[PDB]
């Protein structure tokens, strides 16, 4: 049994500022997209540039 | 991949920091560009008074 009363429509700001950072931190993953598929460990080499990125 | 991106970011921004340093340091020790460590020096007001000199220089008369 959970206990949030008519107060609790307050909590609406801190999920938007959750989904904000999370924005935030997608696009920054965004913004690293150099060396996505051409580091050493996980990059195939060249002519298999066709498929989709991995993240 | 993102550490691997912030690395070479974080790695050429110290390298081109380094190489601030050592311009600054030379550009600091021989005074040499007008930008950072150049005290401006002006001969105008010199250069005025001997032009108002020459031009008093007709002035003079009755
Ligand atoms: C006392 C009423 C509290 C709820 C209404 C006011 C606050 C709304 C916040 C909305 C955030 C998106
Ligand atoms: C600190 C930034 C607040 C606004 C972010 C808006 C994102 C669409």
């Amino acid at each position: 049994v959970l206990g949030l009363d008519k107060r609790a429509l307050w909590g609406a700001l801190p999920l938007l500022g959750f989904a904000i950072g999370h924005f935030l931190d997608k696009k920054e993953t965004e913004r690293m997209t150099m060396f996505r598929d051409k580091s050493a460990l996980y990059g195939r080499p060249a002519g298999s540039e066709g498929k989709a990125p991995s993240w | 991949e993102k550490s691997l991106h912030y690395l070479y970011e974080e790695n050429e921004k110290a390298q081109i920091r380094l190489l601030e340093d050592e311009v600054r340091r030379k550009m600091s020790e021989r005074n040499d560009y007008q930008a950072y460590y150049y005290r401006p020096s002006v001969a105008k007001y010199h250069r005025i008074s001997k032009e108002a000199a020459d031009e008093l220089e007709a002035l003079r008369g009755d």
